[PDB]
This record gives C-alpha cells, sequence and structure tokens, in this order.
C-alpha cells in the first residue's frame, strides 16, 4: 500500500490536515 | 494536482511556530485523508489555503510569515471548537 510508516507517523503527529 | 493534502504540526511546548508535517498530492493525498479519518486527526477542507500552502511551502518547512496568520487562525479555531465539545 501507498503510505509509508513515516508518513503515517507524520499524520499521527499533526494537529490537522488541510485539504482541497 | 487535482487533490492536495497538507499536514500541520503544532506543539508550542516544543516549538513556537507550526510546521508542514505532511505534503502529498493526488492518490497519496486521497490516502492521507483516509488515514487521518481512520486515526482521528481532523481534516479541514479549505481550498484556497490548501492551494497556497502547496504553492509556497514544502514538506518539513516552518510555516512562513506570508501564511502564518491564516494558519494560526485555523489552529485557534480548531482549539475553540474542540473546547466547545469537550464540556458537552
Amino acid at each position: 500500500e501507498i503510505l509509508s510508516e513515516q508518513v503515517k507517523s507524520d499524520i499521527e503527529n499533526s494537529r490537522l490536515i488541510v485539504a482541497n | 494536482p487535482t487533490h492536495i493534502t497538507i499536514g500541520i504540526y503544532f506543539k508550542p511546548e516544543l516549538m513556537p511556530i507550526p510546521m508542514i508535517s505532511v505534503y502529498e498530492t493526488n492518490q497519496r493525498a486521497l490516502a492521507v485523508r483516509a488515514y487521518a479519518e481512520k486515526v482521528g486527526v481532523p481534516v479541514i477542507v479549505d481550498i484556497k489555503l490548501a492551494r497556497s500552502l502547496f504553492k509556497t511551502h514544502r514538506r518539513y518547512d516552518l510555516v512562513s510569515l506570508e501564511e502564518i496568520d491564516e494558519v494560526l487562525r485555523l489552529l485557534v479555531w480548531l482549539e475553540e471548537v474542540e473546547n466547545a465539545g469537550k464540556d458537552v
């Protein structure tokens, strides 16, 4: 699958995600 | 990019300025959204802001003075919103 454990971790540690 | 996903890290205990934690487009953007939803990290669909952070910043930058005030407003807003729901 397409998200590495690094990015998963980065998401977990974010306050928010801004999206379009 | 037809989809964009920008992540904001903010922990003032550690560091005063927020950071671009996540930076992805298209499929990877869709997967970031699905993963934040799964894992409970809030997703704010703000087209102008997504678009301009995408243009101005890169993964692991600090948020620059150009966009800092807008990002800070989003962060305060999110905190207020959490607090409104934290007592109910």
